[PDB]
């Protein structure tokens, strides 16, 4: 997935 | 538009001394330094076992720090492309932020320390030269979102525990204040001076000091240029959280918020003071960007045109324009004077995760889910 710092622990 | 990254880009930063150099980090476990003059790769930084989440230059320009999903930090030489030794271990979860000690609080001829925050709820102070964990600031009861090394010997950290903590570097890691105003995840944090803190002794022309003494001079010179507007040094702080609000602080002066600036309809993911601390700008998931007064925190105007959630904003050095990236694959640079859009940019094919203005205000960089770096020149 490779999400940025702010998008980790975030869902759709 | 230049390729060279095998995975989605997660972060980027221009060099504090020139608009020709830029470092970046992606999920291909590597980092890359670029030549903005020729739009081509320069060095590849390898030695991380997982995604490179955040990159941060040194305010002197000598060292590049990098944080990663592999719970480690690596220091690098921007010209050679070599790891300056072994990794910096002691974090149990991924790195979330990097913050360098400003040159003016750094002895001449000596190198500035490094601060890093992680999902482990701690913040470690490292000695970049001697390679060691000097301090380990713990006490947060959830993930630490952002840390900033203030130009007044204080470090401010925001975390998922709805709390912003103040740390004293002149008391060897002692915590002097704990700010509890927010009601949800503190997502980001910006100081009124962290443009001066970022560029240290350099300036808008790129003029370098000739001697470590001069570097100690201009560092305090550039910092006092901005943080002083009344006769004494005063630095402000804004925090953003998932409670749709923000708080303006003068933490050392008072443990109580100057203002509760509200109006966003969804969470505020990013906030950034102007290079001169005059304006405050906030990006939110309600597709909006709101403009506030940097002095008292009063609402000024709303920037509209994004169709999806705004992820991040970057100020130009001239404090008139600013660029934003969003989920809707587009980049937009706004004009603070017209209080509306300046020009719309040809954006990417997928989500844009990171942006940055060059220090001299010449070039703008971006990168995201299409694994492609793009450079724009004003």
């Amino acid at each position: 997935d490779a999400l940025p710092t702010y998008l980790l622990d975030r869902e759709q | 538009a230049i390729a060279g990254h095998g995975s989605t880009i997660l972060c980027s930063a221009f060099a504090p001394h020139t608009s020709s150099r830029m470092v970046t980090g992606a999920g291909d476990n590597t980092a890359r330094i670029w030549d903005c003059d020729t739009q081509t790769p320069m060095h590849t930084l390898k030695g991380h076992y997982n995604w490179v989440l955040c990159v941060s230059w040194s305010p002197d320009g000598e060292v590049i720090a990098t944080g990663s999903m592999d719970n480690t930090i690596r220091l690098w030489d921007p010209k050679s492309g070599q790891c300056l030794g072994d990794a910096l271990r002691g974090h149990s979860k991924w790195i979330t932020s990097l913050s360098w000690e400003p040159i003016h609080l750094v002895k001449p001829g000596s190198k500035p320390r490094l601060a890093s925050s992680s999902k482990d709820g701690t913040i470690k102070i490292w000695d970049t030269v001697s390679r060691v964990c000097q301090y380990t600031m713990s006490g947060h009861t959830n993930s630490v979102s952002c840390v900033k090394w203030g130009g007044q010997g204080l470090l401010y950290s925001g975390s998922h525990d709805r709390t912003v903590r103040v740390w004293d570097i002149n008391s060897q890691g002692r915590c002097i204040n704990i700010l509890k105003s927010h009601a949800h995840w503190v997502n980001h944090l910006s100081l009124s001076t962290d443009y001066a803190l970022r560029i240290g002794a350099f300036d808008h022309t790129g003029k370098k000091p000739s001697t470590p003494e001069e570097a100690q001079k201009k560092a305090l010179e550039n910092y006092e240029k901005i943080c002083k507007k009344n006769g004494n040094s005063e630095e402000m702080m804004v925090t953003a959280s998932d409670d749709y609000t923000m708080f303006l602080w003068n933490p050392l002066k008072s443990t109580k918020p100057i203002a509760r600036m509200t109006g966003h309809q969804k969470l505020v993911n990013h906030v950034a003071f102007s290079p001169d601390g005059r304006y405050i700008v906030s990006a939110s998931f309600d597709n909006s960007i709101k403009l506030w007064d940097g002095r008292d925190g009063k609402f000024i105007s709303t920037f509209r045109g994004h169709v999806a959630s705004v992820y991040q904003v970057a100020w130009s050095s001239d404090c008139r324009l600013l660029v934003s990236c969003s989920k809707d694959t587009t980049l937009k640079v706004w004009d603070v004077r017209t209080r509306k859009l300046s020009v719309d940019l040809p954006g990417h094919k997928d989500e844009v995760y990171t942006v940055d203005w060059s220090v001299d205000g010449k070039r703008v960089c971006s990168g995201g889910k299409d694994k492609m770096v793009r450079l724009w020149t004003h």
